[PDB]
C-alpha cells in the first residue's frame, strides 16, 4: 500500500513497503572454565594410569 | 567505510568460505592473484568492496579473512589452489590434530591449545581496519572443530571486540551427507554455548540444499562442492549490501534492526529462487512475480519448514538483476492475498526490499544458469523452530541412554553440560511458541 | 510393504485402519517412536508435524491436516467465517455466533444485536435471558460462544422430535473433498418443547447426553434410507434435493477457504484427514452448520464401509498394494 | 601424518597378517621389495598411514612381528613379501607360550615383551601424527593370547592417549582340537574389554562355516581362512587409506562406533565370498552387495543378526558404481528392517565409497557392524569355559605359571558382565 524510503543509485535502489502497521562472561572466567576440565580430564587419565600400575 | 572480518571454522566453514571467495573475486572483477584492474584506488580506498577486502601497494586485494581447521588436509587445499596468491599465509591456520566429531575435543581439548594463537591472527586483521563493525563466522554444527573451537573463538571475540557484530553462517546436520552419529549432540552444545555470542545467524540444513541440487539441478547425488556453490550464491546475496553501493543493510548492525527484535529469536529463514540447471535447454525467464512468490515455497528455503504456521517479525526481499520496485509491489500486493503471512501483533506487516541491477555471477562450470533477475528473501519466523523441534529430538533419543556421552566427559566435559545446553534449548522452543500463538 | 505408526490408540476409526491394513499383508506396525515409517496416524493433540517429511528415502503421510484446527474448534470457527471474505456476511448458513471471554474480544458486540423473539445457546446451557447466560461462561475460565439456537427446528414425526445430521468427509494429500454417501440423523428421543428450553435431552440432541434418557430408531440413529423416504412422505421433496445440495455447498465452502492454509501439495510431507460435519434442518427445510469435529468417530452400522474408503481413497493412492462410497464435492 | 603402528603376534596374528601386508601392498601398487608401481595416485595419498618412506622412494611397512618362537617369523621372512618388512623389527623368543595363555602374559612373555616396546618406542619416535595401534593375534593359543593382551596393557600405559585396535581371531572347536582354548580366550577377552577401543571379532567358526557350507571347502585350509580374513581387513581398513570423509582414521571410527566404551566388540562382513583363485565373472549389482553385506551368511562372527538390534553400522563399497544406487540401497535395508536398528540412535548407518576395488574384483561391500547379537559368540565361549572351570580342569597348567583360579573366576564375571550388557541395550 506505501512505498517509503525510496533510495536509488546507480547500482541498484531501495526501499520498505507496509501492507498494515502493527499494533556475558570475561577472560579470567573462561580460563577458569577451561581449565576446571583440562584438570578433570588429566585426572581421569592418572586414575587410569594407576589402576594400570597395579 | 567500515570493514568485516570473516572467519571459516572447520572443514565445512573452510570449503565453503573458499566457495564465497570465488564468488566475491568474480563478481568484483578481481583476479586469482588479487589484481581488480579497474580500482583505481591502487594501495587503498574506502571503496564498498573495500570491506571485504583490503589492498596491497603492488595493487593486490586480500580477503578480509581468516581460515581456521585443527587440520591441515583442507587448507593445505587452500594454500595449494586457484586463489593461493589470494590470501597470504597468515591467515591460513591448522593444526595437526582434528576434534574427531567431538565437540568436547574441539572445545575444551585440543581448543586451549590454539584458541591463541587465532585470536592472535584476528586481531592483526583487526589493526588494518579503520572502523572495523564485527564478523561473519562460517562453521559446521556438526563437526567437533565447526562446533567446539567456534564457540570458542566467540567467547573470546566477545571479549576481545565487546562493541562488534557477529553474524554465522551454519551448516545444520544432514544425514544424507553427514559423517558423524553425533551431529546432534554438537548441534545443540555448540548453540547454546555460542547463543548469547552471535547477533544474527542464518542457519542452512544440508537436507535443503541437497534437495534443491536433485530436484532443480537434476544432479542425483549432490557433492560438497554442488552445495558449497549454491550456499555461495545465498551468501553472496545476503552480503551484497555489505559489499556494494545501496542503502538497505549497509552495515551488520542493520542486519540485527531489520531481522531481530527478539535477541534470543536470531535466526532468519533464507528462501531463494530460480535455481535453474545450466543444462536446461533454454529456460523460459522468470518474472518479478514469479521468483518473488517461490519465496513463499518450502521447497525453496534453507531449512524445510511450514512459515503459514508461525508469525513473521522482519522480512527482506533481495533482488539482484532486471527489477524495478513497480514490479516487486505489484508482485507482493498480489501474493498478499494468496498466501498465508502472518505478523506479529507488535509488528508492521511490511518488507524491506533491496534491489542490484547486476543479475547473479555464476561460476564458470557450475550448475547454475545465468538469470536475468534473483531474489533472496530474509524472513524473521517463527518456523524455523521446526529445526530445533527435530535436533533436540534426536538428542533426547542418545542421551537418555547416555550414548556416546562418554566421548565428551573422557575430555573434561561434565555430563551436566548436555543437559545445561538442552534446557536452554528447551527454553528456546518455549520463546518461539509464544511468538507463535493464535490460531 | 509399507510400515506405518498408531499414536492415538483411543481412535475407533483408526483403530480399523490399522486393523485393515495389518489385514492386508503388505503393511508392518512399528513401534510408535520409529522414525522409519510411511504413514502416521497421529496424536489428537501436539502432533509433531514439524518432524514429518525428513526421512530420505520414505514418503510420509499423516492423518491429520496442521492448521485444520481453525475449521475444528468452536470459536476458531466463529473466527474463521466472520473474517474469511471467502465466507463472511454472505454467509447465510451459519448461526450469529459470538466469542466471549469469561471476564480482541466481542462480548461486547453481542449484546447489541440481541435487541429485538430471540434465544441463544452455550454440558454447556441454552437460555433466553442474557443477563444471566454471561454468568455462566464467567463460572468456568475457558472462553466459548453462543450463537442464536434455532427456535424452529424441523421436526420428525410421528414423535415430534429433533435432530441433527452428521456427514464425514474425508480430504485426501490432493485436496479432493470426498462425502461420505452415507450420512446419519442423531435423533432426540423425546418430543421438542417450545417454550421452556431448561432440560436438555430432548433439546440437546448429543448421542451421549441422550443414550441416557429414552424407541423410534435403534440407537437414536436414523440412516439415508429411511430419512429420505420420509421426506418423500411427509414433506413431498427427496433428501438430495431438500438437504444433501445445501451440505455439500458448505463442505465444499468451509475446506476450500482454508484450502492455502493448509494443504500441502507441495509440502515434504503429504496429510489427510477425516473430518465430522454437524448440521441442523429448520422448518424452512434450511440447513446450518453447527461444528466441524477433526477427530470424529463413525456410526457402528457403517465403520466397515468408512473405514475401507479411507484406506482406499487417503492411504492406497499414495502407498498401492500389489462402486465409489464417497461423493467427490467438484471445485 | 595419522601413523597406524601395527603388531602381529603369535602364530595366528603373524599368518593373518603377512596375509593383509601382502594385499594392501599390491593394493596400494608396493612390490615385494617396497618400491611403488601406481597406475594412480590415488594409491600414495594415505600410504603414509601404514608405511614409512627411505630413499629412493622405499616404502617399509610400520609392522613389528613377535612371537615367542623362531618359526612362522621364518615362513614370514621366507614368504611372499618376506624381505619387505624391517628386519630389526622381527622380535622373537625360543621357548614358546605352548598354547598357554599366563606363559604368554606372566613368565614366558615378561620375558620378552620390554624388547618388544623398545621398537615399538623407536617407531612411535618418528610419527608425526600417531593414530594409535593395531594389532593382530588369535586368543586360544598363548603368545598372541597371553603375550599379544599383556602388549595392549603395556602400550595403553605409555600412550594413554592414542587409539587401541585389534582384530581378533576366536576359537573354534570346529578349527582347532587344543582343549584350554575356552581358558585362553575367555582370559583376553577381559583384557580387550579392558583395553582396547575396536576389536574386530573374527570367529574362527564363522570361517569354517563359511568355507564349508558356503564356498564349497571340503578341506579348509588356515589359507582359505585367512583369505576371508585378509579380504575384511582389507575392507575396514579401506577408509584409513585411501582419501574420505568418513571413519577416515580410528578415533572419527570409535566415535562413530562405540556408544559405551566396553561394547566396541564388532561384526565384520563381506560380499562377494569368494575361494582363491576361484576367478569371478560377473560382479555383482549395488543391490546383490547389500543384501549379502548384511546376510548373517556373510559375518565373519558366528552370531545371528537378527538374533539382536544394531547398535551402530559402517558400510564400505569399493569399485566404480553409482552413489545413488548405493544411497537408495542402504536406505531400503534400514526401512524394511528398521526394527533391527535402535530407534534411539538416529542414522546410525554410515556408508563410505572407494573408487579402487579389491583385487580381483569390480565390486565388494564391507559391513561392520556393533550388534547387541554378538553377545552369542561371548556366551559360546563362556559355556565351554565353565564346563571345565567348575571342576577346575586343566587349571594346573595355569597355577604352575603363577595364577589363582581368582583371576579365572573374575575374567568369566567380566565377560558375563558383558554379555548382560550387550542384553540391556537389546531391550531398550
Ligand atoms: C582351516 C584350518 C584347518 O585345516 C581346519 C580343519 C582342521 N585343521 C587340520 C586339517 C585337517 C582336517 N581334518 C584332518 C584329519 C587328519 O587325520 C589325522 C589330519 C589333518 C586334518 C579338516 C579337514 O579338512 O577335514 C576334511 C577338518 C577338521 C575338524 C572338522 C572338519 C574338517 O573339515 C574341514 N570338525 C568340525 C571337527 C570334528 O571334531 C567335527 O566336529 O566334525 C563335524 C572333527 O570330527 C569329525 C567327525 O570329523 C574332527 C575331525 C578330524 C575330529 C576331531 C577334532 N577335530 C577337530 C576339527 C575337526 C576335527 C580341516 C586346520
Ligand atoms: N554444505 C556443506 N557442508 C559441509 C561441508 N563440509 C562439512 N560439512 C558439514 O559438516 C559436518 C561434519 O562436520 P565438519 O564441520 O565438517 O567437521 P570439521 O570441519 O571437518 O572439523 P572436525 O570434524 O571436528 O575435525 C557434515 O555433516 C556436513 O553436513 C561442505 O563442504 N559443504
Ligand atoms: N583364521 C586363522 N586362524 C588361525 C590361524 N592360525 C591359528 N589360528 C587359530 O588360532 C588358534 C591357535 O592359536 P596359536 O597359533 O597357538 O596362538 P599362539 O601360540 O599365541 O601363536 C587355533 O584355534 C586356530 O583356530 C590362521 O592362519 N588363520
Ligand atoms: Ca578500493
Ligand atoms: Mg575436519
Amino acid at each position: 500500500m506505501e512505498v517509503i524510503e525510496l533510495n536509488k543509485c546507480t547500482s541498484g535502489q531501495s526501499f520498505e513497503v507496509i501492507l498494515k502497521p502493527p499494533s556475558d562472561p570475561s577472560l579470567e572466567e573462561i580460563q577458569k572454565k577451561l581449565e576446571a576440565a583440562e584438570e578433570r580430564r588429566k585426572y581421569q587419565e592418572a586414575e587410569l594410569l594407576k589402576h594400570l600400575a597395579e | 567505510m567500515r570493514e568485516c572480518i570473516s572467519i571459516h571454522v572447520g572443514q565445512a566453514g573452510v570449503q565453503i568460505g573458499n566457495a564465497c571467495w570465488e564468488l566475491y573475486c568474480l563478481e568484483h572483477g578481481i583476479q586469482p592473484d588479487g589484481q581488480m584492474p579497474s580500482d583505481k584506488t591502487i594501495g587503498g580506498g574506502d571503496d564498498s568492496f573495500n570491506t571485504f577486502f583490503s589492498e596491497t601497494g603492488a595493487g593486490k586485494h586480500v580477503p578480509r579473512a581468516v581460515f581456521v581447521d585443527l587440520e591441515p588436509t583442507v587448507i593445505d587445499e587452500v594454500r595449494t589452489g586457484t586463489y593461493r596468491q589470494l590470501f597470504h599465509p597468515e591467515q591460513l591456520i591448522t593444526g595437526k590434530e582434528d576434534a574427531a566429531n567431538n565437540y568436547a575435543r574441539g572445545h575444551y581439548t585440543i581448543g586451549k591449545e590454539i584458541i591463541d594463537l587465532v585470536l592472535d591472527r584476528i586481531r592483526k586483521l583487526a589493526d588494518q581496519c579503520t572502523g572495523l563493525q564485527g564478523f561473519l563466522v562460517f562453521h559446521s554444527f556438526g563437526g567437533g572443530t565447526g562446533s567446539g573451537f567456534t564457540s570458542l573463538l566467540m567467547e573470546r571475540l566477545s571479549v576481545d571486540y565487546g562493541k562488534k557484530s557477529k553474524l554465522e553462517f551454519s551448516i545444520y546436520p544432514a544425514p544424507q551427507v553427514s559423517t558423524a552419529v553425533v551431529e546432534p549432540y554438537n548441534s545443540i552444545l555448540t548453540t547454546h554455548t555460542t547463543l548469547e555470542h552471535s547477533d544474527c545467524a542464518f542457519m542452512v540444513d544440508n537436507e535443503a540444499i541437497y534437495d534443491i541440487c536433485r530436484r532443480n539441478l537434476d544432479i542425483e547425488r549432490p557433492t560438497y562442492t554442488n552445495l558449497n556453490r549454491l550456499i555461495s550464491q545465498i551468501v553472496s546475496s545476503i552480503t551484497a549490501s555489505l559489499r556494494f553501493d545501496g542503502a538497505l543493510n549497509v552495515d551488520l548492525t542493520e542486519f540485527q534492526t531489520n531481522l531481530v527484535p527478539y535477541p534470543r529469536i536470531h535466526f532468519p529463514l533464507a528462501t531463494y529462487a530460480p535455481v535453474i540447471s545450466a543444462e536446461k535447454a533454454y529456460h523460459e525467464q522468470l518474472s518479478v512475480a514469479e521468483i518473488t512468490n517461490a519465496c513463499f515455497e518450502p521447497a525453496n528455503q534453507m531449512v524445510k519448514c511450514d512459515p503459514r504456521h508461525g508469525k513473521y517479525m522482519a522480512c527482506c526481499l533481495l533482488y539482484r538483476g532486471d527489477v524495478v520496485p513497480k514490479d516487486v509491489n505489484a508482485a507482493i500486493a498480489t501474493i498478499k492475498t494468496k498466501r498465508s503471512i502472518q505478523f506479529v501483533d507488535w509488528c508492521p506487516t511490511g518488507f524491506k526490499v533491496g534491489i542490484n541491477y547486476q543479475p547473479p555471477t555464476v561460476v564458470p562450470g557450475g550448475d547454475l544458469a545465468k538469470v536475468q533477475r534473483a531474489v533472496c528473501m530474509l524472513s524473521n519466523t517463527t518456523a524455523i523452530a521446526e529445526a530445533w523441534a527435530r535436533l533436540d529430538h534426536k538428542f533426547d533419543l542418545m542421551y537418555a541412554k547416555r550414548a556416546f556421552v562418554h566421548w565428551y566427559v573422557g575430555e573434561g566435559m561434565e555430563e551436566g553440560e548436555f543437559s545445561e545446553a538442552r534446557e536452554d534449548m528447551a527454553a528456546l522452543e518455549k520463546d518461539y511458541e509464544e511468538v507463535g500463538v493464535d490460531s | 510393504m509399507y510400515t506405518f505408526v498408531v499414536r492415538d490408540e483411543n481412535s475407533s476409526v483408526y483403530a480399523e485402519v490399522s486393523r485393515l491394513l495389518l489385514a492386508t499383508g503388505q503393511w508392518k506396525r512399528l513401534r510408535k517412536d520409529n522414525p522409519r515409517f510411511n504413514l502416521m496416524l497421529g496424536e489428537r493433540n501436539r502432533l509433531p508435524f514439524g518432524r514429518l517429511g525428513h526421512e530420505p528415502g520414505l514418503v510420509q503421510l499423516v492423518n491429520y491436516y496442521r492448521g485444520a484446527d481453525k475449521l475444528c474448534r468452536k470459536a476458531s470457527l466463529v473466527k474463521l467465517i466472520k473474517t474469511s471474505p471467502e465466507l463472511s456476511e454472505s454467509c447465510t448458513w451459519f448461526p450469529e455466533s459470538y466469542v466471549i471471554y469469561p471476564t480482541t474480544d466481542e462480548r461486547e458486540v453481542f449484546l447489541a444485536a440481541y435487541n429485538r423473539g430471540n434465544v441463544w445457546i452455550a454440558g454447556i446451557l441454552i437460555s433466553s435471558e442474557a443477563s444471566e447466560l454471561l454468568d455462566f461462561i464467567d463460572e468456568q475460565g475457558q472462553v466459548h460462544v453462543i450463537q442464536k439456537y434455532l427456535e424452529k427446528p424441523l421436526l420428525l414425526e410421528p414423535g415430534h422430535r429433533k435432530f441433527d445430521i452428521r456427514s464425514w468427509v474425508l480430504v485426501d494429500h490432493l485436496y479432493n473433498i470426498y462425502l461420505y454417501r452415507e450420512g446419519v440423523l442423531r435423533t432426540s428421543s423425546e418430543p421438542y418443547n417450545s417454550a421452556n428450553f431448561q432440560d436438555k435431552t430432548c433439546h440437546l440432541t448429543n448421542h451421549c447426553i441422550q443414550k441416557e434418557y429414552s424407541r423410534y430408531e435403534e440407537g437414536n440413529e436414523m440412516f439415508f434410507e429411511e430419512f429420505n423416504q420420509y421426506l418423500m412422505d411427509a414433506l413431498n421433496t427427496t433428501l438430495e434435493n431438500s438437504i444433501l445440495l445445501q451440505i455439500k455447498h458448505i463442505i465444499r465452502s468451509c475446506l476450500m477457504c482454508i484450502e492455502p492454509a493448509i494443504s500441502t501439495k507441495h509440502l515434504h510431507y503429504q496429510s489427510f484427514q477425516l473430518f465430522g460435519f454437524d448440521f441442523m434442518v429448520d422448518e424452512e427445510l434450511k440447513v446450518w452448520l453447527i461444528e466441524v469435529n477433526g477427530a470424529p468417530a463413525c456410526a457402528q452400522k457403517l465403520y466397515a464401509e468408512l473405514c475401507q474408503g479411507i484406506v482406499d481413497v487417503a492411504i492406497s493412492s499414495v502407498f498401492p498394494l500389489a462402486t465409489s462410497i464417497f461423493i467427490k464435492l467438484h471445485h | 601424518m595419522r601413523e597406524i603402528v601395527h603388531i602381529q603376534a603369535g602364530q595366528c596374528g603373524n599368518q593373518i597378517g603377512a596375509k593383509f601386508w601382502e594385499v594392501i601392498s599390491d593394493e596400494h601398487g608396493i612390490d615385494p621389495t617396497g618400491s611403488y608401481h601406481g597406475d594412480s595416485d590415488l594409491q600414495l595419498e594415505r600410504i603414509n598411514v601404514y608405511y614409512n618412506e627411505a630413499t629412493g622412494n622405499k616404502y617399509v611397512p610400520r609392522a613389528i612381528l613377535v612371537d615367542l618362537e623362531p618359526g612362522t617369523m621364518d615362513s614370514v621372512r621366507s614368504g611372499p613379501f618376506g624381505q619387505i618388512f624391517r628386519p630389526d623389527n622381527f622380535v622373537f623368543g625360543q621357548s614358546g607360550a605352548g598354547n598357554n595363555w599366563a606363559k604368554g602374559h606372566y613368565t614366558e612373555g615378561a620375558e620378552l615383551v620390554d624388547s618388544v616396546l623398545d621398537v615399538v618406542r623407536k617407531e612411535s619416535e618418528s610419527c608425526d601424527c600417531l593414530q594409535g595401534f593395531q594389532l593382530t593375534h588369535s586368543l586360544g593359543g598363548g603368545t598372541g593370547s597371553g603375550m599379544g593382551t599383556l602388549l595392549i596393557s603395556k602400550i595403553r600405559e605409555e600412550y594413554p592417549d592414542r587409539i587401541m585396535n585389534t582384530f581378533s581371531v576366536m576359537p573354534s572347536p570346529k578349527v582347532s582340537d587344543t582343549v584350554v582354548e575356552p581358558y585362553n580366550a575367555t582370559l583376553s577377552v577381559h583384557q580387550l574389554v579392558e583395553n582396547t577401543d575396536e576389536t574386530y571379532c573374527i570367529d574362527n567358526e564363522a570361517l569354517y562355516d563359511i568355507c564349508f557350507r558356503t564356498l564349497k571347502l571340503t578341506t579348509p585350509t588356515y589359507g582359505d581362512l585367512n583369505h576371508l580374513v585378509s579380504a575384511t581387513m582389507s575392507g575396514v581398513t579401506t577408509c584409513l587409506r585411501f582419501p574420505g570423509q568418513l571413519n577416515a582414521d580410528l578415533r572419527k571410527l570409535a566415535v562413530n562406533m562405540v556408544p559405551f566404551p566396553r561394547l566396541h566388540f564388532f561384526m565384520p562382513g563381506f560380499a562377494p565370498l569368494t575361494s582363491r583363485g576361484s576367478q569371478q565373472y560377473r560382479a555383482l549389482t549395488v543391490p546383490e552387495l547389500t543384501q549379502q553385506m548384511f546376510d548373517s551368511k556373510n559375518m565373519m562372527a558366528a552370531c545371528d543378526p537378527r538374533h539382536g538390534r544394531y547398535l551402530t553400522v559402517a558400510a564400505i563399497f569399493r569399485g566404480r558404481m553409482s552413489m545413488k544406487e548405493v544411497d537408495e540401497q542402504m536406505l531400503n535395508v534400514q526401512n524394511k528392517n528398521s526394527s533391527y536398528f535402535v530407534e534411539w540412535i538416529p542414522n546410525n548407518v554410515k556408508t563410505a565409497v572407494c573408487d579402487i576395488p579389491p583385487r580381483g574384483l569390480k565390486m565388494s561391500a564391507t559391513f561392520i557392524g556393533n550388534s547387541t547379537a554378538i553377545q552369542e559368540l561371548f556366551k559360546r565361549i563362556s559355556e565351554q569355559f565353565t564346563a571345565m572351570f567348575r571342576r577346575k580342569a586343566f587349571l594346573h597348567w595355569y597355577t604352575g605359571e603363577g595364577m589363582d583360579e581368582m583371576e579365572f573366576t573374575e575374567a568369566e564375571s567380566n565377560m558375563n558382565d558383558l554379555v548382560s550388557e550387550y542384553q540391556q541395550y537389546q531391550d531398550a
